[PDB]
């Protein structure tokens, strides 16, 4: 409950902020203002041309090692159970394979980004 | 210098304050001058229920020692 | 199509996690622990067949506490009456149903 | 009847899967699965589920990013379609919207069995089970329960992660 | 399915203890070593019998316990407490390590008066 | 059952729908796939919770895992599809007939 | 080179040394208090089941009152065979109860902050 | 692809069939289905080109959309009955999603559009795998939940896909979409049988499964993927073409071959239940697919077509890779009627 | 034997940071199996009462159960203090 | 009595962002061995004020090519968030009592992102695209090791509660246990607040202004107040994790002034890197964080987790 008012709070004072930043000053808006910039000149293209991805693999890859930070945050919780032994080789075993995988990635030129 | 960079962060220090203190006056403020009582589970937030319905003012805050049992 | 190897070897790979009732962490219980032992220890060893006949009191027992379908049509029933009285104002709810009650610990 | 803010959330939740569904530039269909994402999240905590809803709120952050980059790459055209830029996008949003007031109707205002079972409505807070004790969460005594009694599903989930590294590895291998 | 038998308001009724939390944290050591025959009774009629309405007399019985130690500390030595638990009430996570003198005070009265 | 339970199936049969029925980009029924696996997450979350079934907090999160191996994989074959065409668009993929 | 892991290495040591003896007196402390509650735990159960049992009796004499018109209503009558105890349901206990408590009962803890 | 890779890729995809065959847990068998698919698609892509990547591509959106309804007919059955065991489905919409959802698996009809698509753009070994060993575990999950289906869909969708696969598969040049139409069309008499006798499903699965392996090798060592391709084998290899003519006659149910012992044995099966007019309409339609067979018998063995010049090189070589298994798989595939009582021992 | 050396060499004057990252993994790895603490870390787990203590009923044969906290018997958490 | 918490919090924060402004061009200055603003106000006190007063009453233009929605939203959503990221902190006592609040932390920093990603996109323009494509990657970068770095010193202190750091603190800064830790972690808030050597979705000398390029006035006020409230609340994380501040729960304005004087530490010291050294490549950054970050934050969440249970020493509360 207070964390949504906050919420609100914090919407609503950017919001305001929003408004007085469109309200209160003198608008003078034309074309040739509100024209795109590229530094002196109109653009060649478009800007919704589709725009290469050089790192496209190790995004791919970033999802599932982002679900490997889902599977280890329990670890403070599960270090309070009576069987350790049990714990500790999983919680090792889950970052073996991870380190695993990810040598694998690094010896197969996964890292390196496409030319 | 280099010490008339020094009043920027006194001001920068002074607004940085603000926020802790108000937060701990507010706290006492609202609290009977105890520092507001913590729930991280359910047991704590049974002995602040049951502290309220004991008042008898609806406030958990309102502490009833050994004058209560006659 | 089902090969049977934990039973076979004792392994219980996911058997664990099967029921409600079955060893959880620090003792914490189900909600609806007891519905469930009574049904499993009615229906063991007897076949699905006969458990789907002769256990079915505890069956609708357990699907009651876990779904609690006719304690929310009760319940409505009985706000619906009262709301009914209310309006017409035969009916006046009492003190400590409107907040006026004297709490105890 | 309890304020009915889990009602709104599961609303609001149900419009963002009509927004993202309808199927509008990725872009767009991105931020109405973020959106879903975090009034979920507020679904789950409201339940007393804090662990689980943050952490689909954070994996669907980090997943949506990565869909955005993608989407710049290779699912962009000349003018991305907004709700309101296409009749087909626009109907199926507007039919979205309907069939969800339909639905909200026809079980809040009477009882009716819509493809499973019923609804009378009642509000979320009658289901709840008033149990009172503990030093710790539950929730979180489960979730650490993976590491003790959930052996198997670490062992089958650990190979999983790595075998989809060496798979996405050679799905994108070429030649 | 028959009728749920509850009992009476008559009989629900008790001397209830009327002090706060933190009056309780503050005395909980020295009752779970007084009071432990009736409490550890009742506890056994609450896991055996799984039914509030068997262990009524029981849970008056606790109460009673309860009300005669707080009435033997009210009566032999008042202050000492009083300012243990309100040492103890100021801690918003109501913490024993911040009142260690006054817990040793409250403790050496206990020892010496009883 | 509550409004909120019919809530999260109508979300899982809506994201459903979206992905059986098809525009051109790849991409959207990717992502309604991944809403799926979202309403899957928040309906099987609240079910165990209501319940108070312990061991089955776990489940929730191995399910988000394999979500995100689906959604890798997914990616990765749009990756294919886009470097034979220069676009995602379903139509493409009409070389296999019945 | 040498010098500067060296002074790592035992800069670690010192505060592994350090935090393994605090975090030994803060299990410590843990059980005490632990202990506190185990205490206190008996008392608390005692009057829940008192508190519990009151609720159900005050609404079981006003549906008794309320449902005196209606033809084929038992009072008091069970949704199940079982003639053991069952945990209520937070619904009914505060099914004849104003707004604002059941707000409490359901989200004060959750919405605690 | 690397060999080691392969391998590794391979065992994973017979791992999560092991997991779904063993397991007790509804997530436990959700995960084998997860894990099979995902070592499953880069197989399908091991020969890199458009046709094996829009295959790939079809195969994994079918499989997606199969394995979020099964996870939803999973969590229904929890929510009505707080059960993760596999053994009847607690409730009736949980089911025919459940029911569903191993249909699309399959490929019974109507989802059968994708099994001809995929077979035909990958390779002859991907789609031997893809013929034979993904077809084990929503079997054996259907066979562990047989007293919960609802027969009368369950039998329309076996109907369905028996006239399906003929009638699909009297169109067809191609041999991969051939053996496709046979696979949806034998997936189709599987299914008929379950709800009365998951016996004589394991029965027919094993003998299908030894036909299907008997054909995708012989088109291995012929190397030969559409008819005229194949009208050139007798010039090189006589008796390879005469093989595969007998496993044909085999396939097409003719007796005293093998693969009448299955039809044989369900349609005796469902007339203990006072099911007639079924296995009527079964037979009468994998009349069907016994005459797509005997059409590409006709062009591969039972007459000789022209051939070309360069075949006499082929002549001066012989084959370098042997298949140890093709000779029993050939018997096993024929000669193995008079062993039928052998069934026995499947329950 | 100088081969492995040699290597170990090359590996920290090129890639010091994964011959650090290997060799606190492999710590990591080894040690608390040679370790006289972790089954004190188990005895302390288990040493936390998160439960109430239910009581056992008398039946006249349960010599070594308490019939008071404050009795000799049960088990004693000296070695924890002393710790 | 609540909202004037929300107020108290919310006012000192963007007073202290205003001065940080002019702090941090002090600092360079000073450091340029020039002065910095001196004229403005005595030693340039009123600069700040005169800057944000230019900026509310300039005139925003809305882009041609623009979507409008987004190019709106983000601003909000950026500065937005900045406020939020501060109500579990605890300074001793937190606006917000959360479990984990370092959960609650990193989902919102992880949101945080597409405000740069759709303002970039929404702009319609290459140089904002180019920024929002750098943002992307610098998230790729940064996230997993950061996450796993905060589960690895929070292995110590036993939950995500942030109030429990200062318990866990309490004789020894938890940076001489975990000083290696500290190293990357440091690094990491550098790439995650987009600070030099890392302020690659902004770059000037590369393109322009990046994602913001086409935003002017009170938008581009708002984009600025929220990254140097990132920075101090960002820093403000770092001082709880690892500098504890002891706090007597008589007298907490002594745990918030050291807290305060910590916090404007890290602060300066930000400001003498970014005056130190130069930009990096934002595939480097990349490399950086894969190659030599990853695999020794890998190890030493190995090192984390068998550490308390070789030497006994687990804390408390599950
Ligand atoms: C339920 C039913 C639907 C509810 C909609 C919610 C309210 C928004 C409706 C108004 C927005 C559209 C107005 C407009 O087009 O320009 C006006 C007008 C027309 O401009 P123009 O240049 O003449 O014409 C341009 C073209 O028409 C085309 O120009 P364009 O391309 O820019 O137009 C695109 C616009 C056009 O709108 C449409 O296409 C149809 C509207 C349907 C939108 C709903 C899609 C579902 C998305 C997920 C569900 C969201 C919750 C919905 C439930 C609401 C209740 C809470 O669509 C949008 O992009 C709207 C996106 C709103 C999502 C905001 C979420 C914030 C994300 C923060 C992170 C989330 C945290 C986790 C939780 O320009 C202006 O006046 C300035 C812009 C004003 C924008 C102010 C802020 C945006 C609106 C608030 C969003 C809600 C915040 C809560
Ligand atoms: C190496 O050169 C450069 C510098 O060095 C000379 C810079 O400084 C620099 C950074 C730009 C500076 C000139 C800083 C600009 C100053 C801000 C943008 C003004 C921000 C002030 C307000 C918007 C904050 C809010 C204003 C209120 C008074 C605070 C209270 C709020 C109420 C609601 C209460 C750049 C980019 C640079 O390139
Ligand atoms: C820190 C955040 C919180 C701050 C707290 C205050 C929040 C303020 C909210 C933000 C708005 C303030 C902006 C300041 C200028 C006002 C802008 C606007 O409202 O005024 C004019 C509003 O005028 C309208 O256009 C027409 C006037 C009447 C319209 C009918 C509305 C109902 C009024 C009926 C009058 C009857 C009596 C009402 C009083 C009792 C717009 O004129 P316009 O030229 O376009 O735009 C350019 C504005 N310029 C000139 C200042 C540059
Ligand atoms: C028969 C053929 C053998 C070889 C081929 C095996 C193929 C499968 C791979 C491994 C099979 C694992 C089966 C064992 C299941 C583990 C569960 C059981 O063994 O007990 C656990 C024993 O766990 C041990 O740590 C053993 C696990 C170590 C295995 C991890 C590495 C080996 C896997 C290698 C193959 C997997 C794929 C490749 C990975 C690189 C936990 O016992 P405990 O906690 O006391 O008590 C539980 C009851 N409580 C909770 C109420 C107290
Ligand atoms: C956006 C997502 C915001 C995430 C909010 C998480 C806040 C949080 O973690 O606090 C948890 C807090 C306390 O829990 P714990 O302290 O962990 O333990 C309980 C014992 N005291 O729980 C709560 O108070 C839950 C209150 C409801 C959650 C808020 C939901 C907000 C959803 C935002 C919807 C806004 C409109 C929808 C669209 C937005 C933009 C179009
Ligand atoms: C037993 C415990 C194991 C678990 C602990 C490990 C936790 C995580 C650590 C591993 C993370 C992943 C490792 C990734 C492996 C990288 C492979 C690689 O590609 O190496 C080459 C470099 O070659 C090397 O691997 C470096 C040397 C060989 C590996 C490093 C040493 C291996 C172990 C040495 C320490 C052994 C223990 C210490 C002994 C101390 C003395 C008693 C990379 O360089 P390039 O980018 O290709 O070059 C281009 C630019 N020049
Ligand atoms: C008994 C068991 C104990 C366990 C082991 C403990 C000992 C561990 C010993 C090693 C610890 C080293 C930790 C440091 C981690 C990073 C080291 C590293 O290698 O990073 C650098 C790069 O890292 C950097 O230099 C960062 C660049 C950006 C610098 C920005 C500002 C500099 C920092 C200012 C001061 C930092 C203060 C941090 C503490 C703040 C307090 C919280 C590698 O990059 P390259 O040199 O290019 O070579 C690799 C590829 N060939």
């Amino acid at each position: 409950m207070n964390i949504m008012l906050t919420l609100l709070t914090n919407v609503t004072l950017a919001s305001l902020l929003v408004l007085i930043a469109f309200w209160l000053p003198q608008l003078n808006a034309y074309s040739e203002k509100t024209s795109p910039y590229e530094c002196g000149f109109d653009p060649m293209g478009s800007a919704r041309l589709p725009f290469s991805m050089k790192f496209f693999l190790v995004a791919i890859t970033f999802l599932l090692f982002d679900l490997e930070i889902a599977l280890l945050l329990p670890l403070p919780w599960a270090s309070q159970t009576n069987n350790l032994k049990t714990m500790l080789t999983m919680a090792l075993f889950l970052l073996i394979l991870l380190a695993a995988s990810l040598a694998y990635e690094w010896t197969q030129k996964g890292l390196e980004w496409a030319e | 210098m280099w010490f008339e960079i020094l009043p920027g962060i006194a001001v920068m220090a002074a607004c940085l304050f603000i926020p802790g203190m108000a937060t701990a006056h507010i706290h006492k403020f609202t609290n009977g001058g105890k520092e507001k009582r913590v729930a991280h589970f359910s047991y704590q937030w049974n002995l602040m229920e049951r502290d309220r319905r004991i008042s008898g003012v609806n406030r958990y805050h309102v502490t009833k020692g050994l004058e209560n049992i006659d | 199509p089902f090969f049977d190897v934990q039973k076979r070897l004792g392994l219980d790979l996911d058997r664990w996690m099967t029921i409600q009732s079955a060893e959880q962490p620090h003792k914490i219980p189900g909600r609806c622990h007891a519905f469930e032992k009574e049904w499993i220890e009615c229906a063991h060893g007897i076949g699905g067949i006969r458990a789907e006949k002769e256990c079915k009191i505890e069956f609708d027992d357990f699907v009651e506490c876990l779904l609690r379908q006719k304690t929310m049509k009760r319940l409505s029933a009985i706000k619906r009456q009262r709301d009914k009285l209310i309006k017409e104002g035969k009916y006046t709810p009492p003190p400590h149903h409107l907040g006026k009650e004297d709490p105890r610990p | 009847m309890t304020m009915y803010i889990a009602f709104i959330l599961s609303t609001i939740f149900v419009i963002g899967f009509v927004g993202f569904s309808s199927k509008p530039s990725p872009i767009y269909g991105g931020l109405g699965l973020i959106v879903s994402g975090g009034v979920g999240c507020g679904i789950v905590l409201n339940f007393g589920g804090s662990f689980l809803g943050l952490m689909v709120f954070l994996i669907y952050l980090g997943g949506m990013l990565v869909v955005f980059g993608y989407t710049t790459a290779m699912a962009t055209e000349m003018y991305p379609e907004v709700w309101v830029s296409n009749k087909t996008v626009f109907g199926a949003f507007v039919s979205g919207l309907m069939m969800e007031f339909c639905m909200v109707y026809y079980a809040l205002k009477e009882e009716e069995v819509e493809i499973i079972f019923k609804f009378n409505g009642l509000g979320d807070w009658v289901i709840y089970d008033t149990g009172d004790s503990g030093f710790f969460s539950e929730e979180a005594m489960g979730i650490a329960a993976l590491y003790s009694y959930g052996t198997w599903l670490v062992i089958v989930t650990g190979w999983s992660l790595l075998i989809g590294v060496v798979v996405i590895m050679e799905i994108t291998r070429g030649n | 399915p028959g009728i749920v038998e509850l009992p009476t308001l008559e009989d629900l009724k008790v001397q209830e203890v009327k002090v706060s939390s933190s009056v309780l944290k503050a005395a909980a050591h020295h009752y779970g070593a007084q009071c432990d025959k009736p409490n550890k009774e009742f506890m056994l009629c609450r896991w055996e019998e799984k039914d509030p309405r068997r262990c009524l007399e029981e849970g008056k019985l606790v109460n009673q316990c309860a009300l005669d130690f707080f009435r033997q500390i009210k009566r032999h030595c008042a202050e000492p407490f009083t300012e243990y638990w309100t040492c103890i009430d100021y801690s918003g996570l109501q913490l024993f390590r911040h009142c260690r003198k006054q817990q040793a005070k409250f403790d050496e009265c206990v020892l010496d008066k009883l | 059952m509550p409004l909120v339970y019919m809530n999260i199936i109508m979300a899982f049969a809506i994201a459903l729908a979206g992905l059986l029925m098809y525009r051109s980009h790849l991409m959207s029924s990717l992502l309604c796939l991944e809403g799926m696996m979202l309403s899957l997450f928040i309906m099987s979350t609240l079910i165990i919770l209501n319940t108070h079934f312990t061991l089955a907090n776990m489940m929730p999160i191995i399910l988000l895992v394999f979500a995100a191996c689906e959604a890798a994989l997914g990616l990765s074959l749009l990756v294919m599809v886009s470097n034979t065409y220069g676009t995602d668009y379903v139509q493409n993929l009409n070389l296999l007939q019945c | 080179g040498y010098s500067m892991f060296a002074v790592g290495i035992g800069t670690l040591l010192f505060g592994y040394w350090s935090m393994m003896k605090w975090n030994r007196e803060r299990r410590r402390l843990q059980i005490e208090d632990f202990e506190a509650r185990i205490a206190l735990m008996p008392l608390f159960q005692a009057e829940k089941d008192r508190r519990v049992l009151q609720m159900l009796r005050e609404n079981l004499e006003e549906e008794a009152i309320i449902m005196k018109d209606v033809p084929d209503w038992k009072v008091g009558e069970s949704v199940f065979h079982t003639t053991r105890w069952v945990t209520p349901m937070m619904g009914e206990l505060y099914g004849l109860r104003t707004n604002e408590e059941i707000l409490s009962a359901t989200y004060g803890f959750i919405w605690y902050t | 692809m690397n060999p080691i890779i392969y391998t590794t890729l391979i065992m994973t995809v017979m791992s999560g069939t092991m997991l779904v065959m063993i397991s007790s847990h509804w997530l436990l068998i959700w995960i084998g289905f997860e894990m099979n698919l995902l070592a499953m698609i880069p197989v399908l892509m091991k020969n890199f080109n458009p046709r094996a990547t829009e295959a790939a591509t079809k195969y994994f959106l079918t499989q997606a959309t199969a394995s979020m309804m099964l996870m939803m007919a999973i969590i229904i059955n929890l929510l009505y009955s707080g059960q993760w065991t596999i053994t009847k489905m607690f409730n009736p919409v949980a089911m025919t999603m459940m029911t569903m959802a191993l249909a699309m698996k399959l490929g019974l009809s109507p989802f059968h559009f994708w099994v001809p698509e995929v077979t035909q753009g990958i390779s002859l070994q991907a789609g031997l795998l893809l013929l034979t060993w993904q077809k084990l575990a929503p079997l054996s999950v259907l066979c562990q939940i047989s007293q919960s289906i609802n027969p009368n869909l369950m039998l329309t969708m076996a109907m369905l896909s028996i006239l399906i696969g003929g009638w699909g598969g009297l169109n067809q040049t191609q041999l991969r979409k051939i053996m496709a139409y046979s696979s949806i069309a034998h997936m189709g008499w599987m299914t008929a049988v379950l709800p009365y006798n998951t016996t004589m499903t394991i029965l027919n699965l094993l003998i299908y499964i030894t036909m299907t392996l008997a054909m995708f090798m012989l088109l291995i060592h012929s190397s030969a993927t559409t008819t005229l391709s194949l009208s050139h084998t007798w010039n090189k290899m006589p008796v390879i073409t005469s093989l595969m003519m007998v496993t044909l006659l085999s396939m097409g149910g003719l007796p005293p071959l093998s693969g009448f012992m299955p039809k044989w044995m369900i349609i005796q099966e469902m007339t203990k239940n006072e099911s007639i007019i079924m296995p009527t309409l079964m037979a009468m339609t994998a009349l069907l697919n016994l005459y797509f067979y005997m059409r590409l018998a006709y062009s591969s063995s039972l007459t000789m077509f022209p051939s070309t010049n360069n075949m006499k090189m082929k002549w001066q070589f012989e084959h370098t890779k042997q298949m140890k298994l093709l000779p029993t798989m050939i018997v096993l595939s024929t000669l193995v009627l008079p062993m039928t009582p052998a069934l026995s021992s499947l329950n | 034997a100088g081969r492995i050396a040699s290597f170990l060499k090359n590996a920290w004057a090129k890639e010091p940071v994964l011959v650090a990252s290997f060799a606190i993994g492999g710590l990591a790895i080894i040690l608390p199996s040679l370790s006289p603490y972790t089954n004190y870390a188990i005895r302390i787990n288990r040493a936390t009462p998160y439960n109430y203590p239910v009581p056992l009923r008398d039946d006249g044969n349960m010599p070594d159960v308490p019939s008071h906290p404050q009795d000799p018997q049960g088990p004693s958490l000296e070695w924890l203090k002393n710790l | 009595m609540f909202m004037i918490n929300i107020l108290s919090l919310i006012i000192p924060i963007l007073l202290a962002v205003a001065f940080l402004t002019l702090v941090e061009r002090k600092v360079l200055g000073y450091m340029q061995l020039r002065k910095g603003p001196n004229v403005v106000g005595p030693y340039g006190l009123l600069q700040p004020i005169a800057d944000a007063l230019k900026l509310f009453t300039k005139e925003p233009l809305r882009p041609a090519t623009s979507s409008i929605s987004m190019f709106i939203i983000a601003p909000i959503l950026a500065l937005s968030l900045a406020l939020t990221m501060w109500v579990p902190l605890p300074m001793p006592y937190p606006l917000i009592n959360m479990n984990l609040g370092v959960l609650f932390m990193l989902a919102m920093s992880s949101l945080a992102v597409y405000s740069i990603l759709w303002s970039g996109w929404a702009s319609n323009s290459k140089y904002a695209l180019i920024g929002a494509l750098r943002a992307v990657a610098q998230t790729i970068s940064y996230e997993v090791t950061l996450a796993i770095i905060l589960l690895s010193v929070l292995l110590m202190n036993g939950s995500y509660t942030l109030s429990t750091l200062i318990t866990t603190q309490e004789h020894i800064w938890m940076i001489f246990t975990s000083w290696p830790l500290a190293m990357m972690w440091f690094i990491s808030t550098l790439a995650e607040t987009n600070r030099a050597p890392f302020d690659l979705t902004e770059g000037e000398s590369e393109l322009v202004s990046g994602f913001n390029v086409e935003y002017a006035a009170g938008p581009f006020a708002m984009f600025f107040m929220a990254e140097y409230a990132n920075i101090i609340m960002m820093n403000a994380f770092t001082a709880i994790l690892f500098l504890g501040a002891s706090h007597d729960p008589h007298t907490p304005e002594l745990y918030t002034i050291n807290f305060v004087l910590k916090t404007l530490a890290l602060t300066i010291t930000f400001l003498w890197i970014r005056a130190s050294y130069p930009r990096f490549r934002y595939d480097q950054l990349m490399h950086l964080l894969w190659k030599s970050f990853l695999p020794l934050t890998l190890a030493l969440c190995m090192w984390h987790i068998s550490l308390p249970i070789m030497t006994a020493s687990i804390p408390p509360q599950s």
